[PDB]
């Protein structure tokens, strides 16, 4: 359980160590992809192409 | 100036020195008039190996002493004269691992030639030095053309391991 | 002391002593007696040079003299000429000019170059630079290389499929013409391949470069080279105290343009104490103004004292014949994109890939040219001796031989499957190649070169695009043709830089036709036309201007090609129902193997190799066709067809009867849609 | 191997091989000396520098 | 940051250098 218990409280503190770049690039990286907005939409209606 | 005479040895013969007299050479480490080390340095034997990073390699696989690797380990001096065996201008070399650390100021060491060698000329080098208590940073240590790195980078990491 | 010039019977100008000095004080100087008497008594050559030692200013030079003196106390023989092959046409140049100078006669007179598009000879020229496909252009007529005396297939390392076939036929060439010598020469220290290739010939080495560098490597192996490299570039700006700019070798644009957006925000970081580092992209297909930059000198620096330094961030491209000056630091990641060409399902490929022991050297050696300098790898050395092999294929072991088998065909070897290659295709791509010509009739079912055949090798083009545009002769549309042929013969006119992607798609998309990409870069090109080539109008519009002016260049010749085997240009009235008719059946004349259908799942799958592709998010179409033609399968992150195009399937029938014979098919929905149409069409 | 055959053209493409004497599974060159699987290319993992993707580069050859 | 190590190929068993400029 000593063993466990240091390596489960050092990977808590690793996570939770620099959580900040990570939290603000995934903030950035959701606010980005939203705005992008409109992705090309290629429809495939190749009745209405003939 | 720093110097240690003799052949790396565990005899108390004054022809030889050991690891005691390395470390009571190297005592001073506090900054005495600010003392940060040496401009040269006057041994006998080779150190552990010079050639290892040489832009050039001696004329000779040369062996030497682990030991003197040591004392230049935190001398870092501006040049380092070795008697014995050969002459060889070795080329430059850094006291610091690159792009790691900042610019510290750079050996090279020379190696001379007895007299009446089988080569004749070489043994006798003539050269200007300038000192460490004038010279100043921004002259003593911007890195000139040839700096390799530093040659017992390697061996310190694997003589620490058993000896400090 | 007064020497004349033995070529213009001048007194050598003053300027060529000054040169004379700083020439002979170049490496290979000292072999030049020594070089003689070894042409003098063998046929082949082998010689080696690292870069910086000469050989291709002054070796060829004194192949000259040497040819002079066989015909000193000899009548004034036959006119014969000393070749020298470089594999890049701004190469050719530039040897050619510098040497033009070394022997103080003027360019085009006695010494000479002979690259596309652009003849520098006259009959007094001795000796001729050409790019290697034009020593490839010349055998085809006359096979013996007849007008030749010395060859010199110099940077032999490249082993460009110009080059991998010439050092066949040469070989040949030395059995029969037996007078003829051979220098082939490498920059790289190769091991002595090309001796034996070349009945043991001797091998000269010359040593030769300008500083020594300095290698390093991580001691660990970094998870994600990107990050290294932006990491390395940022610790290398602020430690180093030698002024130098850093060469940043990444993978292409994708990168190129990411590592100088994230470069530039942790020097924004760094603030003033730190000095100005400039980040300049540096890719093949970047417009003039852009490539410009590179030689832009430093900022004068930040009063501080802290050194600033420009960042070129570049492909391969500053491997090999760009020289960019200054740089005293190289990072390497150890990547490259390698096209392979995958023989089996027609998949060509662009995967990022470990260079090779050369590769590393090469990209090493930008350093030392003006002084000393340190090159960082960021992987490890045992890394380095174990799994990157000792030197990247040939050309000719990755690309379709379609382009080859119809030059060696034309060039008279009957016996491929012999053919001495130095480094032989595999069998599996011969046998695309000869499947490729066989339903192109270019060759007949006994392998003999048909009529329709041997006038499509005369085409600077690869097979099926040769087959559309003679093809397009009997349909009328000749003219609207030849410029899609000549777009697609020149490295893609689409501009897109990242900081801009959304304004210049939107300039992508007015010049879109509805059709595809082919009618789309015909609009291209016809809106080129109409604008004056005003340099101006292509960069607003995202176009290359290097690339049209290419293109253009490309069509003026074809023209004159054309004309010589009178191929009538025509066009369909514009006014007419079959113009934009026209266009497409002549595509489907020579695309005819690469068409793909659209299967219900949704995906496209390709017509007999059921090999499973995307449109390449690039194409301006804004629909799926049901049958799809396309030039290019690209393996990137996925599958993708790119330069698509809709076609109608009776085309298909009609115009390509041979391949899309219902009976041969295998059996699947390809065979499903085809019946269909065959029976409406009957 | 063809995985390729069936085709009534298909089999003359071989038959050219033949005419010209193949000699099958065999070697493409001249005194032999070729390569018989063609040369072959993977994704790579992702960014891990020349090395821990273990093993796995797409060369085969120098 | 990075850990640089180096691995560097030997010119010639050669006997000079700076001396003129370290002079």
């Amino acid at each position: 359980a000593s063993v466990d218990e240091e390596a489960k409280l050092k990977r808590y503190l690793e996570k939770q160590a620099r959580k900040e770049q990570e939290l603000k690039e995934k903030r950035k990286a959701k606010l980005e992809k939203l705005t992008a907005g409109p992705a090309k939409h290629m429809f495939e209606d190749q009745d209405y192409l003939s | 100036i720093a110097y240690l005479s003799g052949v790396e040895g565990s005899s108390k013969d004054l022809s030889c020195f050991d690891k005691a007299d390395v470390e009571e050479l190297l005592i001073p480490l506090g900054t005495q008039v600010g003392f940060s080390g040496t401009d040269i340095l006057l041994t006998s034997v080779w150190p552990a190996d010079i050639a290892r990073h040489s832009h050039n390699q001696p004329s000779k696989p040369q062996p030497g002493s682990v030991l003197l690797s040591k004392l230049a380990a935190h001398l870092k001096p501006r040049y380092h004269f070795a008697g014995l065996g050969v002459h060889y201008e070795r080329q430059p070399y850094r006291n610091h691992r690159v792009l790691l650390e900042p610019a510290r100021h750079t050996t090279r060491f020379i190696g001379l030639a007895a007299i009446g060698n089988p080569e004749k000329q070489k043994w006798l080098y003539a050269c200007n030095v300038k000192p460490m208590r004038k010279m100043e940073k921004e002259e003593l240590t911007a890195q000139p053309p040839n700096a390799s790195e530093f040659p017992y980078r390697e061996l310190l990491e694997e003589i620490a391991a058993k000896e400090t | 002391k007064i020497q004349i010039n033995p070529y213009n019977n001048q007194p050598f100008s003053n300027r060529y002593w000054a040169i004379w000095e700083k020439r002979s004080q170049l490496p290979v100087w000292e072999y030049k007696e020594k070089f003689m008497e070894l042409l003098r008594n063998n046929q082949c050559i082998t010689l080696v040079g690292e870069t910086g030692s000469g050989k291709t200013t002054q070796i060829p030079q004194w192949a000259v003299e040497f040819m002079k003196q066989q015909q000193q106390g000899q009548p004034p023989g036959q006119a014969r000429l000393v070749a020298c092959t470089q594999p890049r046409r701004v190469a050719a140049m530039s040897v050619a000019t510098r040497v033009a100078e070394e022997m103080d006669v003027v360019l085009g007179q006695e010494v000479g170059y002979s690259i596309r598009f652009e003849d520098c000879i006259s009959e007094r020229t001795v000796l001729k630079y050409c790019t290697d496909g034009m020593l490839l252009r010349e055998a085809m007529n006359s096979p013996l290389l007849d007008k030749y005396k010395v060859l010199i297939l110099d940077e032999a390392h490249e082993r460009t499929l110009a080059t991998d076939i010439l050092m066949g036929l040469i070989k040949e060439i030395v059995r029969n013409r037996a007078d003829i010598k051979v220098v082939i020469m490498s920059a790289t220290l190769d091991a002595g391949k090309f001796q034996r290739y070349f009945e043991d010939c001797p091998l000269l080495s010359v040593p030769g470069r300008t500083f020594p560098v300095e290698i390093f490597f991580t001691p660990n192996a970094e998870k994600d080279y990107l990050e290294a490299a932006i990491r390395t570039v940022i610790q290398i700006h602020m430690v180093e105290e030698v002024e130098g700019d850093i060469l940043l070798f990444l993978t292409g644009q994708e990168e190129i343009e990411e590592a100088c957006k994230r470069i530039d925000r942790e020097i924004q970081a760094l603030g003033a104490d730190a000095g100005a580092l400039s980040c300049i992209p540096l890719y093949s297909t970047l417009p003039p103004a852009a490539q410009q930059r590179i030689f832009e000198p430093a900022p004068p620096n930040r009063p501080n004292g802290a050194i600033s330094r420009k960042c070129v961030i570049s492909t391969n491209i500053a491997e090999t014949s760009l020289t960019i000056d200054g740089v005293v630091f190289v990072i390497d990641p150890g990547f490259s994109k390698q096209k392979v060409y995958n023989p089996r399902i027609r998949v060509e490929s662009l995967l990022v890939c470990p260079i090779s022991k050369a590769s590393a050297m090469q990209r090493a050696g930008r350093a030392g040219r003006t002084k000393p300098g340190k090159c960082f790898r960021l992987y490890t050395e045992t890394a380095y001796g174990s799994e990157m092999q000792d030197q990247t294929y040939p050309e000719i072991l990755r690309s379709n031989l379609g382009s080859v088998v119809l030059q060696l065909k034309k060039l008279g070897t009957e016996d491929l499957v012999h053919f001495d290659f130095m480094d032989p295709p595999a069998p599996e791509t011969l046998m695309r190649a000869l499947e490729l010509l066989n339903y192109l009739q270019a060759i007949n079912d006994d392998g003999e070169l048909t009529e329709l055949g041997s006038l499509m090798a005369e085409f600077p083009l690869d097979p099926q695009l040769a087959k559309m545009l003679i093809t397009s002769t009997e349909l009328n549309c000749s003219n609207e043709i030849l410029s899609i042929t000549a777009m697609l013969s020149v490295p893609q006119c689409w501009v897109r830089p990242n900081e801009m992607r959304t304004e210049a798609d939107e300039a992508k998309a007015r010049f879109a036709h509805i059709d595809g990409d082919h009618l789309t870069l015909l609009n291209v090109y016809h809106s080129f036309k109409q604008n004056q080539e005003d340099p101006q109008w292509c960069y607003d519009n995202f176009i290359n201007y290097r690339t049209m002016k290419t293109a253009d260049t490309v069509r003026t010749q074809l023209s004159r090609v054309m004309d010589k085997y009178n191929l009538r240009r025509v066009s369909t009235d514009f006014k007419s129902r079959d113009y934009y008719l026209n266009i497409r059946k002549a595509l489907v004349a020579g695309f005819f193997m690469q068409v793909a259908h659209l299967e219900r799942s949704g995906h496209y799958v390709t017509v007999k190799d059921n090999q499973l592709v995307n449109l390449h998010p690039s194409t301006v179409l804004d629909h799926k066709p049901e049958w799809a033609l396309y030039n290019e399968f690209v393996l990137t992150t996925k599958n993708f067809i790119r330069t698509v195009t809709d076609v109608r399937p009776e085309w298909l029938l009609q115009i390509a009867p041979q391949y899309y014979d219902l009976d041969n098919f295998p059996d699947g929905d390809t065979k499903r849609k085809l019946t269909t149409v065959m029976q409406t069409l009957q | 191997g063809s995985w390729m055959r069936g085709d009534g053209n298909s089999n003359k493409i071989m038959k050219m091989m033949q005419a010209m004497g193949y000699k099958p599974g065999e070697g493409l060159g001249a005194q032999g000396q070729g390569i018989v699987e063609p040369v072959q290319a993977q994704l790579r993992k992702g960014r891990g520098a020349v090395g821990a993707y273990g093993k796995e580069s797409t060369a085969t050859g120098p | 940051t990075q850990v640089s190590m180096n691995k560097g190929n030997i010119s010639f068993v050669r006997g000079a250098g700076k001396t003129v400029q370290q002079n």
